[PDB]
């Protein structure tokens, strides 16, 4: 119903492999079971080996109450249950952050469905449902003075954050950067704004300072400074500060004030800084601005494709580079109305998606047999309450010549993936702009 | 315990299904009730650990629905009595 | 006094088949009663069943208190409290969702209007009144509609409509489109920049109609693997309560026309406000500009005007005229457009059809002739009659009594002459019923 | 246990109706007010199995008003004295 690792689709069609085995026609919860212990290599199959659920255990409980065996293999679909089992493994991964499902979500997606043939299995092989989900667990896991209070969430901390080798290129706005920090030694217009046209660029700049402070020319003492982000928990924190002042913070969207030490850094727009020194004047004298020039051209490019691996989470790019020279030269006098780093990056999401979507549509004249096929269903449907079985029986052995058919015009449409996935190159960005202009 | 269930089927295709194995000592009826099929078991003398077992394979194709039995007995609609699985399987399994 | 099941009309005339098998003139609760357990298969029969009150119980007692036997039958009607049973089983199905009242209702009413003849048999039964409701409510319960998943639970509770699931048993209207106007949502919502929709337009052409489109496509199923499984949903206490109840699961995407905290979990909208509105909104920036991300609403080609109604032509049957005429539509539509003029060219349009939708099944209601004057006159009479009857001047009554029911079914003949103006007007809706509608708007 | 009654009737057929049977070893009286009709009912000895019986019927042309009885007998309006039911029989029933 997706994709999962190696580990999990081999498990699966391991059921299969199973489902005949044994002749069964449909391949229930229990079948995904034997499944699991007998790829015997997947953290699912290792956890079973834990509880003492061998595959010699196991499937002597299931044949002894299933057994042989119609051999009937009449191209076999599943139980409904297990098709709950498997949207199931898919939520117990959302439920880790795990990007892809794999042999241990499957087996984590058995037991929240308990209801069904593997479960008994195991109530009947003496395993309580919850002494199992444990087993499972135990086998994945995981991955500081007045930061004590600050260290919400509210709002994390670029410094020592990006101490941990953790941080990335970054390019600027590599003299936008510097300017932060003339500003950011003063005693005269001491706390600098940071204006320009909004981004992206502009969180970038601070995770400079950051990126400068630690690896680690810098000056004006200025060392083992966290720069820290992002009402009943307010000024709360904020006196964890005025108690340990190793602290820029760094601010979106206000002034609860110079009352002493507070070094923060100003995200706002041309004017919106004007909404601050008129009033005044702890402008002209506090906070004190600088500009965000769109960055330059050649590395708005060298920009994306840092995060190009990034959204390779559509499937598309990364590549192509063909592709992304597109989207930056395009803004920059093209329209035209944004700044020249942010606008590129939003042009790719279009397709950024735009491409998985064209790809996932509708066959050919292939419609009408919707319609034809609907109905048949529906002939069948009012016989068997009639019954008039061999009656329809006719019409489920002809509703499903049907079906089969049109599959093989749908997965006749991963004939469509070739056609586009992580095809890339401007040909598919341009096209979006005959609209913006 | 008890000893009579009621099971409604999303599609009817999960019914035949459910027929293609073995009911055993199992009476089982029918009905046809808001688009979707109920389906009304009764285990005649088997030990709980017995049923509970038993039960466990229905729920791979159905799910147990709330629903009053004497709803259906009047309100429903019959398909078939007492042998309910029975039947499909014949008329169905190949 | 309206429909109900087979078994409940045959247990109701069963009480009738009950009237007359002993004689009496009037169907009390008792003989009600006696319906119920002598249809012996309804939830109704089969409750007394369990009782301890087969129909040989009952009976002996029932004419242990009454006994023959005025073969009259002179063309009998029900007691006035027997005609509150009635009324009754209607309401304890009210409160039951239960469409339609059957045999277990009428028995529910019994007990609801406890003074009567029924519940005596029963008080003298040793069957206490409420031990009674008890049993036939052991047979009837809940539903369990919705097949599911267990976050859903907060959720799918509040509020707030789970258009995924209206969109699952395919129990949802077309609806047509703007078409291309619904996959331009997916993008918006496939990306990473701006995750979150908006549609702006006149409100006008009920935007909420493109969000249903997404339900039928993410279900099957064009749309990419990026969004398969997940939820379509709409809409002070119950605060951040819910709302942790599901940023723990990301599965959900929702609808808005009026609160931000934006971006913050998977908490991913979809929003409908004005053309304006929007302009205070992103005014309010810049998570705004952001998050959230802007759509275009079209106000119909006038000619997918004319289908959207036909979709629902056949459900605006409900109030007694439709389906068709076609012709009519055309016109409820088209004028709009080019005459006031003034909203969308979908709203518009459904104004005109209800405008009528509602007029003419009246037209149908209105006073017969002007004998509006014959009930003035009847009414005189009752007077005489009554305050005669106060005074008596009782067979100066007799011959005053039959000088009004003389009047009375005068009256309701004429008064029932007009489903003539029904065979006239009732499902009729050609055009000149809209121009006027029209007209009686400028 | 009380062995006399006041009951309202909402139109006066509902009286009349209630006269086409049997009064039975029952004084009755019957007044107007409020423009609906009171009729008070007195059983002479009967046992109170045998009155909350007969009490029944009438409540079914009836119902039972929490109306002072004494406030009847001095601002009501006399309509019928002792024989109430047995005097509309005579007028109405055929």
């Amino acid at each position: 119903f997706g994709r999962f690792t190696e580990r999990a689709q081999k498990v699966l069609a391991l059921a299969q492999e199973e489902a005949l085995r044994l002749g069964h026609n449909n391949i229930g919860t229990e079948h995904i079971l034997l499944g699991l212990v007998r790829e015997g290599e997947g953290i699912a199959a290792k956890a079973l080996q834990a509880l003492g659920l061998g595959s010699e255990k196991i499937q002597k409980e299931v044949e002894s109450l299933i057994g042989r065996g119609q051999e009937m293999s009449q191209t076999i679909h599943y139980t409904p249950r297990a098709k709950k089992v498997i949207e199931l493994s898919m939520d117990e991964a959302r439920k880790l952050g795990h990007s892809y499902v794999g042999t241990e979500h499957i087996l984590l997606g058995l037991i929240r469905e308990g209801e069904g043939v593997a479960a008994r299995v195991l109530n009947n092989l003496g395993v309580s449902l919850n002494k199992a989900r444990q087993q499972v667990l135990q086998l994945l896991g995981s991955n500081s003075n007045a930061n004590t209070p600050t260290l919400d969430s509210l709002a994390r901390d670029l410094t020592a954050i990006a101490k941990e080798d953790s941080l990335d290129p970054v390019i600027g706005r590599s003299k936008e950067i510097q300017r932060v920090i003339e500003v950011l030694s003063r005693r005269t217009k001491n706390n600098p704004v940071l204006i320009g046209e909004p981004g992206v660029g502009k969180t970038a700049i601070a995770e400079g300072l950051a990126q400068q402070i630690i690896n680690n020319e810098v000056p004006e003492i200025l060392r083992d400074k966290r720069v820290m982000t992002l009402e009943d928990r307010l000024k709360k924190v904020m006196d964890e500060i005025r108690q340990a002042g190793n602290i820029i913070l760094f601010i979106d969207a206000k002034p609860s004030l110079a009352r002493g030490e507070l070094q923060c850094i100003g995200a706002t727009t041309l004017d919106e800084y004007r909404k601050y020194i008129e009033k005044d004047a702890a402008l002209e004298r506090r906070f004190q601005p600088i500009q965000v020039d769109q960055p330059s051209v050649d590395e708005s490019i060298q920009i994306l494709q840092g995060l190009r691996d990034r959204y390779e989470a559509h499937h598309r790019v990364s590549i192509t580079d063909d592709a992304i020279e597109a989207a930056v030269k395009l803004s920059d006098r093209y329209i035209s109305d944004r700044f020249l780093p942010d606008k590129a990056i939003d042009l790719i999401d279009e397709a950024g998606s735009k491409v998985r979507l064209r790809s996932f549509t509708t066959p050919p004249n292939l419609k009408e047999l919707e319609q034809k096929l609907d109905e048949v269903r529906k002939e069948k449907d009012a016989a068997v309450q009639s019954q008039e079985f061999e009656k329809a029986a006719s019409l489920r052995d002809t509703e499903q010549r049907l079906r089969e058919q049109v599959e093989d015009t749908k997965k006749s449409w991963k004939e469509k993936q070739g056609q586009e996935n992580s095809e890339v190159t401007v040909d598919d960005i341009a096209m979006v702009v005959s609209s913006w202009t | 315990q008890k000893l009579q269930f009621v099971l409604r089927f999303g599609d009817f295709e999960d019914v035949i299904s459910l027929s293609k194995l073995n009911v055993n000592g199992s009476k089982t009826t029918l009905y046809s009730f808001e688009n979707r099929y109920y389906l009304y078991v009764d285990f005649c003398n088997m030990t709980d650990e017995e049923v509970e077992n038993q039960l466990s394979i229905l729920l791979e194709y159905a799910t147990e629905s709330s629903i009053s039995i004497h709803r259906l007995e009047e309100y429903g609609k019959l398909i078939i009595s007492e042998h309910a699985l029975e039947t499909i399987k014949k008329h169905f399994a190949s």
